[PDB]
């Protein structure tokens, strides 16, 4: 539909609103899994193939599945029934809708129109993300070299920590 | 450490603040923040005392989430203006959140809490980093967006700091958290003058960093975390007993010895603008700092305490010496005050 | 908030009325935030035992507030004289002396008195002489 | 304030333009001081470390006098250029805009009437 | 900034992508870069104090081209008042909304 | 894209709340933390994306490059604290008083 | 003084330790002619033998090493502790501290030799073994419970950062035998000690120290017969394999830290000086004030080692 | 007048209130949460008082 967007924005928004009620530590990973999920696809949505595969791709089985990994490991004690969180999630689910509501009326509105893809050039090629995140290494390869600190020292950092 | 890893940390630890000076894309400058994050936190847990993991956990969480508000204001700027970098036009919360954020690393005012906590569970080493070679960082990202950020929130957060600083030290005695409580106090008076001259900013920077360094390098020369072990002072070192009078008179506002310029500017920067409300509160509750100051002086020198018979032994033996920094950031610090005119 | 600034609009001690009314709900909402922070830190034991404090501190403050604002309306109305800073320090001095009744402490009445009191006049007086407080920076 | 002055040498000490300054005459009181802060700084080292207080490091001593004083001929030759530059940039605003900032008649005494209170 | 290692260097490692007129990939010019250059050609020479009253006519069109919300307002007024006129019939779906009207290449 | 922008701007700050609110187990706080992050990603990408600025896509990646390592040091100390006492709670944490 | 720059450039204490590298305690009670099988094992293995902490160990420690005046050694008597046990000024205590910090000092400078030269360690008594002194005393009206406290804190804060005795030796002799041992030895005030002190002494180590360093290390209990025989002990040391024990986890990077502690006598005892106010202990101002502003003018002592011209010290005003 | 009601007004008064003023701010459980709590009361504040001055 036109409401492409919107409608992931709203999912967006409950599965932080899971995340947000600090359901138990691997119920709520699985929020994460699902709002990536939606990220994911609203990217897509917009042509960012690339900059979304890879969110799909690092945050969603990378970060996240690592995440759960420790909560089994730890903090997956599993000792307030998520049942209860459920039963505010779902308050909220209608009651993010006042919000938008009281604006709802208010109205942009109506959906969403021609509130994405403003302008793309309906002749021509290399247009398309992965041509700029390819910068890291023409015109933009600072970010790429700190970018690797980050991960190099990191290791020292995480195995500093551990010992 | 394997001393390899010492280096990779220490490096970062350091090209942590400098990355954030010099870059002026706002996205460097965050990272620059982040890595200083990243480099702290294993050396916070050099003991693995169980004291220390919580102190790291918490500074981590509060450290985090403030990174976390900073680079929201970036990405918010970055679609009000297409600029990665705030400019005259930014919305007015844009620089607010920047301001909660950044004073939040820096620890200021109503999240001065993580601040005396995690200066109390980390070594007095790690402390004078977590407390000097931390600040100018954040510092440095305000003190380059002063003309935006707003006076009325810097003044709260300002006179709020000062307050709590003050407050929360007369209470404590334990001295790792005393210079955790000046911290927040001092951070607050840099924090006032920053709308109106950030110049003196980094002079009311310099002269704390100038006063800190040689004070807890004092406190561990003799590796005291209590006034009562501070106070037995004069049996362990004797010498350093006149100049830790002056350096923590010098750290309050009193007028021959150096601390009283950077208080002394900026109220005169305040009149200036016209703040003799503002300045005049801060100064009456700066006084309440030195009350506590003097306490400590009168437990360490101006009145001694008993030492225990064991004392003794640690005197035989030959003390191992303060470092050269001690005396030239001592003397540098106590007294200067007939140089103002040049430092200003 | 264009009704707080209608306090000061109207020459004092006239309406009094509003006065006591935006007085009582300054002193309220500050009664709030003080609850807030004073139940965030030192939580209570029991939902309502923290209800309770925040009721407590919303009252006092309140109560504060409105005493304040109608003895300086008043003392200024009795008085006959609008500009005068102990018209707002008798004001003052009445807020503390509530503070000191909801403590229980007639030495708190003390301190309150004079230290409230104090600082009113000195808003009076600001207001009088146009201070300005968080000014903007002019250098 | 300073700095985003036209010509501003962006990592620069002093520029050279600081070079039409006087020095800074080598006894001026400033670095004389600064050589007794130094001493002091000799000194009182000597304390700390538990040495004779004035027969020892008779180098250091040295070392320390001469590297304060070595340190303010150059700092304060800068610092003299700063303030320098604050006149050079504050008297020539004065003028570009001249009607801001106005001369003054000051009427003589004789015209001017300043109340007079009575101490009795 | 703070410390400018950079200009002194001559090094521009943070310069060069500052805003969306900064040189794209492959030379695709983003949206808004006709505007951002007057709007920063504009304030070059004069400091902020003064790139922020005389120099908001290029903001103001600059904070359109990008936020590009006057229009919506214009566009979505437009909409309502189809939406009145055609319920009582005063308006009827153009011939575009009728489609053909010889769609051409 | 306005009208969205909200959502995930809001949604950062739900997770915002979240993080400003702990309950018990701190890798929920984490896993919150990491909420945001992703919020900031999904902006940050898809306003460069309308924008047509590619020269700043480096930006949506440096961003989780960045805040992987940043909670890779978060879970050691996660993993440090259920090892000091094994229940991982923010409960405990509070010898420091 | 070592540091890193030194252990970035070579000198790593790994490469210097060798199996005759060890820690060896040897304990007993008042009197097990432990000293003789000490110096002797020590001559065995050309271990550093070092003798029984004393008052003056410090004082011969540093400096000149003349023994020092009792009130500069913090004023503890062993032999006013047998003559006058539950004394009213408490010198009992005092001298068991000062014996603590003794030892620390002795355990500190043994680590040195051992980390740095790498010839192993033998020191008689240690820090480990010294509770059974007071654990007896609290036995008896010696120390009141307080007192223990003090000293278990003390032990608590300093003695976990040292690396354990390798191995400890037990030359046991009964509590009967060693008063006779002390009737003939000349000295009268260990003369006339109770034998249920000295029962409180042996039985602490049986029910305490060995078990405890049973696992900490290699205990090597050898009676009185097995004693006096240090070629016969000395092998069954040189069979002993050293495997249990902490000591496993050692590695260069971990030595560097323990060393430059112990290069570092002013930290070794740093937490023995603890502000902690028992009667005892306390040196008190005014008093503590003269014996420091005596001590320090004692010839050598005004200034730092190479600086105090009365000894002979020249080139101070080059120093 | 000299003793007592001089020295508990002006110089011992300065002094309680002050002293009671740190027992409250200094008296905190040092638990996370209620801290963070505190960070986000203050967050709501700030948003207003930019907010209402708008
Ligand atoms: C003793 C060692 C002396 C070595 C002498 C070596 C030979 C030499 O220098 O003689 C020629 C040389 C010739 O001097 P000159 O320039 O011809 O003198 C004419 C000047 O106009 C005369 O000088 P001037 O007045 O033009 O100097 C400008 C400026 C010069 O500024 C200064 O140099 C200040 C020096 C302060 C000492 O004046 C001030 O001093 C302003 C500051 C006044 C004090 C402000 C601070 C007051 C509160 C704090 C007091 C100090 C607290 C210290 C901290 C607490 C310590 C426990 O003499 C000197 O320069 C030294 C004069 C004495 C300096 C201070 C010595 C102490
Ligand atoms: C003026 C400014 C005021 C700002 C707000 C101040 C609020 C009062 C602060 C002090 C409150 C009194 C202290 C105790 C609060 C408390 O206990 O709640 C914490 C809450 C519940 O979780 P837990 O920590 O397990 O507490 C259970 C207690 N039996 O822990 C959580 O709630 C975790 C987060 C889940 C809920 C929020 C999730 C996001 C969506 C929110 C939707 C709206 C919810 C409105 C409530
Ligand atoms: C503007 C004026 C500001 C105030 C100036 C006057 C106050 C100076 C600061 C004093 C602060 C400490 C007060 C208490 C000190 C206690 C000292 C003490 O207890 O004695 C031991 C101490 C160290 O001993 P040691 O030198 O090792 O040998 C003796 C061993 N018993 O013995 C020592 O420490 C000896 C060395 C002490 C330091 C000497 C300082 C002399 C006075 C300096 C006056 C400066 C006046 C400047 C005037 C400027 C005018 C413009
Ligand atoms: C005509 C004379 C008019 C005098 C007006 C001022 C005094 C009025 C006193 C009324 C009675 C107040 C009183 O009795 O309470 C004293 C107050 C609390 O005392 P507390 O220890 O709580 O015990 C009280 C038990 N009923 O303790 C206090 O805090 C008293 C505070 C007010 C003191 C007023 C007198 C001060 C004199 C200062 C003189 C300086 C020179
Ligand atoms: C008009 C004349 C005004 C005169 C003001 C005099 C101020 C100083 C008077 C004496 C204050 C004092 O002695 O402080 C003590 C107080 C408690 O600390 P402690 O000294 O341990 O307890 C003794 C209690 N008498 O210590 C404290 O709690 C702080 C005491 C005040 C310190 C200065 C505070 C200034 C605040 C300005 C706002
Ligand atoms: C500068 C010089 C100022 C000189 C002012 C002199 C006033 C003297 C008044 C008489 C003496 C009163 C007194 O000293 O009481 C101290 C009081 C004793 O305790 P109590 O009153 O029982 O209540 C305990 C509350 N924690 O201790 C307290 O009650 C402390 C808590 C109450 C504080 C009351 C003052 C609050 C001021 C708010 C000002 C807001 C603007
Ligand atoms: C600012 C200068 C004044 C600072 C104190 C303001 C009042 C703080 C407060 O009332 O908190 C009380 C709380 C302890 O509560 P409790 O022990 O119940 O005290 C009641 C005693 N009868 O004590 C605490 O919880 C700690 C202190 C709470 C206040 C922290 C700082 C509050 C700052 C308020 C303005 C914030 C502006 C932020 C702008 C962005
Ligand atoms: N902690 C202590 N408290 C009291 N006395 C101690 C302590 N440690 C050692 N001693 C003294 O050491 C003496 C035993 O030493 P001894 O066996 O004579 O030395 P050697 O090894 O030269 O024979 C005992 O008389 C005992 O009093």
């Amino acid at each position: 539909m036109n409401n492409y967007i919107f409608v992931l924005s709203s999912l967006f928004l409950v599965g932080c609103l899971g995340l947000a009620l600090k359901p138990s530590p691997i119920y709520g990973g699985l929020g994460l899994i699902v709002s990536g999920f939606v990220g994911c696809l609203m990217v897509l949505g917009f042509g960012g193939s690339f900059l979304g595969l890879m969110v799909f791709l690092i945050y969603l089985g990378g970060m996240l599945v690592v995440f759960g990994y420790t909560t089994a490991m730890a903090t997956e004690e599993y000792p307030g029934s998520n049942w209860l969180i459920l039963g505010f999630l779902v308050l909220g689910v209608i009651m993010e809708v006042f919000l938008i509501c009281v604006l709802n009326y208010y109205d942009l509105g109506d959906g969403l129109g021609d509130w994405l893809m403003y302008e793309v050039d309906d002749v021509g090629v290399m247009l398309e993300g992965g041509i700029g995140v390819a910068a890291m290494y023409s015109c933009a390869t600072w970010m790429m070299v700190v970018a690797g600190w980050s991960l190099f020292a990191g290791i020292f950092i995480i195995i500093e920590i551990t010992r | 450490m394997n001393p390899i890893t010492l280096a990779i940390i220490y490096f970062t630890i350091f090209l942590g603040p400098v990355i954030t000076m010099s870059s002026t894309n706002l996205m460097l400058m965050w990272v620059g923040l982040e890595f200083s994050l990243l480099a702290i936190i294993p050396m916070l847990i050099n003991k693995k005392n169980p004291r220390s993991t919580e102190a790291a956990t918490k500074y981590f969480v509060t450290q985090a989430t403030a990174s976390m508000i900073i680079l929201l204001a970036i990405v918010l700027n970055y679609k009000q203006l297409g600029t990665w970098m705030f400019q005259q036009q930014t919305n007015g919360l844009i620089l607010n959140m920047t301001l909660m954020a950044l004073s939040m690393k820096l620890g200021l005012a109503p999240f001065h809490f993580w601040l005396p906590e995690v200066t109390q569970g980390i070594p007095l080493h790690m402390g004078l980093i977590l407390l000097t070679w931390q600040k100018i960082a954040p510092l440095s990202i305000l003190i380059q967006i002063y003309p935006l950020l707003n006076s009325t929130i810097i003044l709260m957060l300002a006179i709020t700091s000062i307050f709590m600083g003050a407050w929360g030290g007369l209470n404590q005695t334990q001295m790792r958290k005393i210079m955790a409580y000046s911290s927040i106090a001092h951070m607050g008076w840099m924090l006032a003058i920053l709308p109106y001259n950030p110049s003196l900013t980094l002079l009311n920077l310099m002269i704390y960093i100038i006063l800190t360094a040689p004070m807890f390098m004092a406190l561990m020369l003799n590796n005291s975390m209590t006034i009562n072990s501070i106070s037995l002072l004069w049996n362990k070192t004797p010498a350093m007993l006149t100049m830790i009078s002056l350096m923590l008179l010098s750290l309050g506002g009193l007028p021959p010895l150096t601390g009283f310029l950077p208080k002394w500017i900026i109220i005169t920067e305040l009149m200036k603008n016209n703040c003799l409300i503002m300045a005049t509160l801060m100064a009456m509750m700066a006084l309440l700092n030195l009350f506590f100051y003097t306490r400590l002086i009168y437990s360490t020198s101006l009145t001694m305490f008993p030492t225990n018979n064991n004392s003794k032994m640690m005197t035989h033996q030959t003390k191992t010496k303060p470092n050269l920094m001690f005396s030239t950031l001592a003397i540098m610090s106590t007294m200067t005050l007939p140089l103002a005119p040049q430092l200003i | 908030k264009r009704f707080f600034e209608s306090y000061h609009e109207v020459p004092d001690g006239t309406q009094c009325h509003r006065k006591t009314y935006i007085t009582t709900a300054l002193g309220g909402i500050c009664g709030i935030i003080g609850s807030a922070y004073s139940v965030s830190l030192n939580p209570a034991d029991s939902t309502l035992e923290a209800v309770a404090r925040v009721g407590r501190y919303t009252f006092t403050a309140a109560a504060i507030g409105a005493m304040f604002g109608l003895t300086t309306c008043v003392s200024a109305q009795v008085r006959e004289k609008p500009d005068d800073p102990l018209n707002y320090f008798i004001g003052g001095c009445a807020g503390g002396l509530t503070l000191g009744a909801r403590t229980h402490s007639y030495g708190t009445a003390a301190m309150g008195c004079v230290y409230m009191g104090t600082a009113a006049a000195l808003f009076k007086i600001g207001k009088l002489e146009g201070w300005e407080l968080f000014p903007t920076p002019k250098v | 304030m300073m700095n985003g002055r036209p010509g501003h040498e962006p990592l620069k000490f002093l520029p050279d333009e600081a070079r039409s300054l006087p020095p800074p005459k080598l006894n001026d009181p400033r670095l004389v001081y600064m050589g007794l802060l130094g001493y002091c700084t000799g000194l009182m080292d000597n304390m700390l470390r538990m040495r004779p207080v004035m027969r020892a490091g008779l180098h250091r001593q040295l070392l320390f006098v001469t590297s304060f004083v070595f340190a303010g001929y150059f700092y304060l030759k800068r610092q003299n250029y700063l303030y320098a530059v604050k006149d050079h940039d504050m008297f020539g605003y004065i003028k570009l805009h001249p009607e801001d900032f106005p001369e003054k008649e000051k009427k003589t005494y004789a015209e001017i009437l300043e109340p007079f209170h009575p101490v009795r | 900034p703070f410390l400018d290692i950079q200009k002194k260097l001559g090094i521009s490692l943070d310069r060069h992508f500052m805003f969306l007129s900064a040189e794209q990939p492959y030379k695709n010019a983003a949206r808004c870069h006709a505007f951002e250059k007057e709007w920063i050609e504009c304030a070059h020479g004069i400091g902020g104090t003064r790139a922020k009253k005389e120099c908001k006519i290029e903001f103001d069109d600059f904070e359109e081209c990008l936020l590009r919300y006057k229009t919506m307002r214009r566009m979505h007024d437009i909409k309502k008042q189809r939406e009145k006129l055609m319920k009582e019939g005063k308006y009827t779906p153009p011939p575009h909304h009728s489609g053909r009207e010889e769609p051409r290449p | 894209m306005p009208s969205t922008f909200f959502n995930l701007t809001m949604a950062f700050s739900l997770s915002l709340l979240g993080t400003l609110m702990f309950r018990s187990h701190l890798m929920s706080t984490l896993l919150c933390l990491e909420g945001m992050v992703l919020s900031l990603f999904i902006m940050t990408s898809v306003t460069s994306l309308n924008s047509n600025s590619m020269s700043s896509m480096p930006i949506p990646i440096t961003i989780l490059v960045f805040a992987a390592c940043e909670a890779a040091v978060g879970l050691a100390l996660l993993v440090k604290v259920s090892n000091t006492y094994g229940t991982d709670y923010v409960q405990n944490l509070n010898l420091l008083q | 003084r070592y540091g890193l720059l030194a252990a970035i450039l070579g000198d790593k204490t790994t490469k210097k330790l060798h199996e005759y590298s060890r820690v060896i305690t040897v304990d007993g009670n008042i009197c097990s002619g432990k000293n003789k099988l000490a110096k002797e094992i020590a001559q065995q293995l050309g271990m550093k033998h070092y003798p029984e902490a004393g008052i003056q160990y410090s004082s011969t420690t540093t400096g000149d090493g003349r023994p020092l005046d009792i009130e500069f050694s913090g004023s503890c008597s062993l032999e006013k502790f047998y003559d006058d046990p539950k004394s009213n000024d408490g010198n009992s205590y005092r001298l068991q501290s000062w014996l603590y910090a003794s030892r620390l000092l002795q355990y500190a400078d043994a680590l040195e030799h051992l980390l740095s030269t790498g010839q192993g360690v033998v020191l008689e008594r240690s820090i480990y073994s010294d509770f059974v002194f007071l654990e007896a005393m609290y036995n008896q009206g010696y120390i009141r419970k307080q007192c223990v406290d003090h000293y278990n804190e003390i032990k608590r804060l300093t003695l976990p950062e040292y690396l354990p005795p390798h191995a400890v030796i037990y030359i046991d002799v009964p509590v009967p035998e060693v008063q006779s041992r002390i009737q003939k030895k000349g000295d009268p005030h260990e003369m006339k000690v109770t034998s249920a002190y000295l029962q409180d002494i042996e039985n602490a180590y049986k029910k305490t120290f060995l078990p405890k360093m049973s696992e900490m290390c290699e205990v090597l209990v050898y009676d009185s017969w097995e004693a006096e025989d240090p070629t016969k002990v000395v092998e069954d040391i040189e069979y002993l394999k050293y495997n249990k024990g902490p000591w496993l986890k050692q590695d260069d990077w971990t030595f560097h830290y323990l060393r430059m502690l112990v290069q570092d006598k002013t930290e070794v005892l740093n937490y023995t000086t603890i502000p902690v106010y028992l009667p005892e202990i306390t040196i008190g101002a005014h008093q503590g004030s003269r014996i420091y502003n005596s001590f320090r003018e004692l010839p050598g002592r005004k200034y730092a080692p190479g600086y105090n011209a009365e000894v002979g010290d020249k080139w101070i005003w080059l120093k | 007048l000299d003793l007592i009601w001089l020295e508990k007004t002006i110089p011992k008064s300065t002094s309680t209130l002050h002293t009671n003023m740190t027992t409250l701010t200094t008296n905190q459980k040092g638990l996370i949460k209620l801290y963070f709590m505190s960070f986000l009361i203050n967050i709501i504040l700030i948003i207003i008082l930019y907010s209402i001055n708008l």
